[PDB]
């Protein structure tokens, strides 16, 4: 029981960990979605160059 | 008749006396059975505790 029941905690734990993580990833996709924009608009130019002969 | 009693009470004897050794001896098996039950059920919990430990890990993975 005692053990069972710390297990099943310590389960809970793991996925307020796993959660909490999955957020924080998030945010910091958002963030570089916002960042390094010069490549966006650079990048965008990237093909351009290549793409025809 | 005499070397019937006196049968009966030494063999009754040995009998009631070694009865009672057997139960001192599994009062001795038990006692032995319950502390390697005991620490069984402690790895056991350990057991449990840990591989599930593991199992969060890699759900964090």
């Amino acid at each position: 029981l005692e053990v069972e029941a710390k297990l099943a905690e310590g389960r809970k734990k793991i996925e307020v960990e796993l959660q909490e993580a999955l957020g924080s990833l998030e945010q910091q996709k958002e963030d570089t979605i916002k960042s390094l924009d010069s490549q966006i608009s650079a990048l965008s130019d990237d093909i351009v160059k290549k793409v025809l002969p | 008749t005499i070397r019937n009693s006196e049968e009966l009470r030494g063999k009754a004897i040995e009998q009631l006396e070694k009865a009672r050794a057997r139960l001192k001896k599994v009062e001795m098996d038990a006692d032995q059975f319950r502390v390697n039950g005991y620490s069984e059920i402690e790895r056991e919990k350990m057991n449990l505790i840990n591989s599930t430990y593991k199992t969060l890990e890699q759900f964090e993975n």
